[PDB]
């Protein structure tokens, strides 16, 4: 929460009080998004209803291979053939 | 009896908070910092800090689910046609403008300008907060597909698929509703659509000039942010003890008799953090009624006609228009108001032919001279016939009942 | 504190509202109010659940004298049976209990040497004599955030239960309501408004 | 089917409560009494009331 | 609130634990009502909203 996906603490070998669980970049790329910086999902240009809420429209789900994100969709898209006297 | 005889379209404007600020609070860096002794003296006063996250998770997800109910109420997305005519209606005002970037309509921009380095220095204590899951885009977007259905289709998209139907012949339906004959819109409409301009562009006005009608949805906010002023002076109370900054407690005691003003400080934010989180539960709770009687009144007055009073505006109400403003919704009320009324001379029935004779849905009015029978919500004499008028019993048990005679419509032409 | 409003402008708005409903039935609650005889209205009222006004124009002395039995008897049952305002007093009560509790407390050692503060400055020196007031004040200032979150939770339930009645007032009063057992049991005619204490 | 052939009008009481008693509390002389000595350790406990 | 206007601080020099606020009894038009008393507005006989 709250990093530019740029200031993400890389580490050297201990100062963080993340007991040495980080994943580093390039293995399942980064995203940013307003609610923060996101790793371990790869973003898609599709659209689908949210299963996992991440926020500000960010939503991810797993598919069958791997997590991925999106934003949600809001439904359907119709159109009303209005008319004078239809 | 009393009887009007002209009519007034009204517009009518009703604010409702939807959903508040989503607030999460960190223990380690608000009660202890960045001291690590403090924090290890702090692992053994128990789960309070669990509890303390699931009820701002309940609170923060109750924040989107409110959201999600009062505005995801329709599962297509409707788009209005290029074609910007409903028979002298205008609709500007509420329709989307695509030159804006924001896709909003001018009073839904109106709104938002109408609504308002601290978030850094709350930030730095653990306090944050979340964003909302839905953007204002995508409520603009649910807002606009609301107008798209009820223009375009009236209430049928509510119960099932969309059925078109011209504007003017809704109006109608919506005047029949009420008990009003649709001639009555029918003879009147040029007259209708320049009320109905003109009370928009009053709302609009009267919204543009005065910004106290938002003050609700202000003070919401403004609650949000004194609560959050609260916890932060409370990071400024010795509660008792010796100083409120750590590392000169530990400094200028020995550590073995230390402990107390330590705890004392750890009781007292702990007590701190139970009412801010207490505060914030009845807050919540009450704004989840706030949002149930907003989905209800969305799901009523906008999708549909309501017959209940004052439920959707003062008056007959016709019909309604939804739209969003930060933390909130706001409907725009369409009702009827009658005026310019007259006095008649009245009697409970009719006696004709040694028999009593009562209106079928209209009522008997005198001016004096000649009787009538017309609608009770408008002036409109007919002529008393046997068509709309029914037979009950005789002229010796009704009290009130007067003297005069039916027209039989098949006698004339009968003769020849 | 006092109310802002008075007992006598209550009454005054309660008289408003009857004479407005006796005089013009719902016509002033959309709109202005226009007159119409009562016999009229009450056959527009029939009429609203579906009963034709040949049924009240040949019964209206029989109705008449059977509402005024009726409201007889609600005088006469008000008057005996005395359970029937529980539902406000009982929430007065509730006031006064939370107040003695809010007095009882201070009564209370908490811990410390006696109640009373003065004897406990003067019977030793500071060292301890602040010791016990902290407990004190600790117990006291518990006692009343406690009181204040009772208080807090009660006025959201009298807000809830103020809301339900408007919307009552409302949508009986003003109107005849179809929903059913809303306005009272069976098929509502019409409802009269009168004041109580809270 | 039945039919009914006759009609009462009956009449219901509905009692509902609207407004609480407005209360205030004075913190000075409750936490403390008239002593002044006491009023003095307040102040560190920052705005309580 | 709650105090009869007969027995607001008249004064010497200091009779009230309020840091000395006292202004002009008299001409000031202190007025009672039920909730207290009130200096620095003067009743009226009309009625506005
Ligand atoms: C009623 O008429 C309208 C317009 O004449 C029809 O809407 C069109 O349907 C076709 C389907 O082949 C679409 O390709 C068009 O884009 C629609 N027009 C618009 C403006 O959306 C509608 O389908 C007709 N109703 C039925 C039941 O067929
Ligand atoms: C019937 O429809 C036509 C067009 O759909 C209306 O004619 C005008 O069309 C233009 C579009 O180029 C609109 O901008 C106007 O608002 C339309 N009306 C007028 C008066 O110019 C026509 O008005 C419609 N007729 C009825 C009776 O609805
Ligand atoms: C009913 O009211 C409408 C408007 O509320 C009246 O229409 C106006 O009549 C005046 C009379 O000269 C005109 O100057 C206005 O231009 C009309 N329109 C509007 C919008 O004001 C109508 O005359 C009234 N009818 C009756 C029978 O009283
Ligand atoms: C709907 O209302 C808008 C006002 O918001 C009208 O737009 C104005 O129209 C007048 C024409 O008399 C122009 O002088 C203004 O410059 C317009 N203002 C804006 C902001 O567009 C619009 O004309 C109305 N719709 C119809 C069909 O008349
Ligand atoms: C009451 O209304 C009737 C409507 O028929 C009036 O009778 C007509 O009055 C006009 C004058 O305005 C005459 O030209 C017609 O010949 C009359 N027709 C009939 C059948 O009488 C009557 O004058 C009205 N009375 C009052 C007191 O206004
Ligand atoms: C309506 O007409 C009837 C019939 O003409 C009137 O009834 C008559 O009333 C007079 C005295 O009022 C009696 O002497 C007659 O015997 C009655 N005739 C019948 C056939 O009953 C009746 O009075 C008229 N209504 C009013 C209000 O005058
Ligand atoms: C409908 O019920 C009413 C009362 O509930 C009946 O009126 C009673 O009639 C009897 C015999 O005529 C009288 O002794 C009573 O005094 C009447 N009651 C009252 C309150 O006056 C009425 O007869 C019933 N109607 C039918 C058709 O059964
Ligand atoms: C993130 O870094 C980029 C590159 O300097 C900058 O343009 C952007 O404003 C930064 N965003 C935030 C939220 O700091
Ligand atoms: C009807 O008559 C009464 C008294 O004659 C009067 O007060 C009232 O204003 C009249 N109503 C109209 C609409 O003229
Ligand atoms: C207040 O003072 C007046 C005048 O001295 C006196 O009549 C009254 O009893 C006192 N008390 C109250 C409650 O008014």
């Amino acid at each position: 929460q709250g990093v530019n996906c740029t200031e993400v603490p890389v580490a050297i070998h201990a100062d963080q009080l993340t007991p040495t669980w980080r994943v580093y970049s390039t293995g399942s790329n980064v995203f940013q998004t307003r609610a923060g910086c996101l790793i371990g999902a790869e973003y898609v240009n599709n659209s689908y209803e949210c299963d996992i809420p991440i926020g500000a429209g960010i939503c991810a789900s797993y598919q069958t291979q791997s997590i991925i994100a999106y934003t949600m969709s809001l439904g359907a898209e119709n159109s009303v053939a209005y008319s004078n006297n239809s | 009896i009393a009887i009007p005889t002209n009519f007034t379209i009204s517009v009518t404007t009703e604010i409702l908070p939807v959903s508040m600020t989503k607030t999460s609070v960190d223990c380690t860096m608000y009660i202890c910092g960045d001291s690590t002794e403090c924090s290890n003296l702090l692992l053994q006063y128990g789960s309070f800090c669990t509890q303390l996250k699931r009820a701002l998770t309940g609170i923060a997800v109750e924040q989107d689910k409110n959201t999600q109910e009062v505005f995801a109420q329709v599962k297509q997305i409707y788009k209005t046609p290029p074609i910007k005519y409903f028979g002298g209606f205008n609709f500007s005002q509420i329709l989307p403008d695509p030159s804006k970037p924001s896709k909003r309509s001018p009073i839904e921009d109106l709104l938002f300008n109408k609504v308002t380095d601290l978030i850094c220095a709350q930030k730095f204590k653990g306090l944050t907060v979340l964003p909302p899951l839905l953007t204002d885009e995508m409520i603009a977007q649910y807002t606009s597909a609301l107008l798209a259905g009820t223009i375009t289709s009236g209430w049928t998209f509510g119960a099932g698929p969309a059925l078109q139907i011209p504007f003017p012949m809704q109006m109608a339906y919506r005047f029949n509703g009420i008990g009003v004959t649709q001639n009555v819109l029918y003879e009147n409409q040029k007259l209708i659509a320049n009320q109905f301009n003109s009370a928009i562009g009053k709302i609009q006005d009267s919204l543009s000039s005065t910004p106290s009608a938002l003050g609700k949805l202000q003070d919401v906010v403004n609650h949000n942010a004194q609560a959050l002023n609260t916890l932060v002076k409370q990071l400024s109370s010795k509660f008792g003890a010796i100083s409120s900054v750590l590392n000169d407690i530990f400094s200028r005691l020995d550590p073995p008799e230390a402990e107390v003003q330590i705890d004392r400080l750890i009781t007292g934010r702990l007590q701190s953090l139970q009412t801010y989180v207490t505060q914030q539960l009845i807050r919540a709770a009450e704004i989840r009624a706030s949002a149930n009687l907003a989905a209800t009144k969305m799901s009523e007055c906008v999708l549909g006609q309501s017959k209940r009073v004052d439920f959707c505006g003062k008056g007959y109400h016709l019909m309604s228009f939804p739209q969003s403003a930060p933390h909130g919704v706001v409907f725009l009320h369409v009702t009827y108001v009658p005026a310019q009324e007259k006095n008649f001379t009245t009697a409970p029935a009719i006696c004709h032919d040694g028999k009593a004779h009562f209106p079928r849905e209209g009522v008997f009015v005198s001016n004096g001279t000649h009787w009538f029978v017309t609608q009770r919500n408008f002036y409109e004499p007919q002529i008393i016939t046997t068509d709309n008028t029914f037979v009950s019993g005789n002229c010796d048990v009704v009290i009130g009942i007067v003297n005069n005679t039916v027209y039989d419509p098949l006698q004339p032409e009968l003769d020849s």
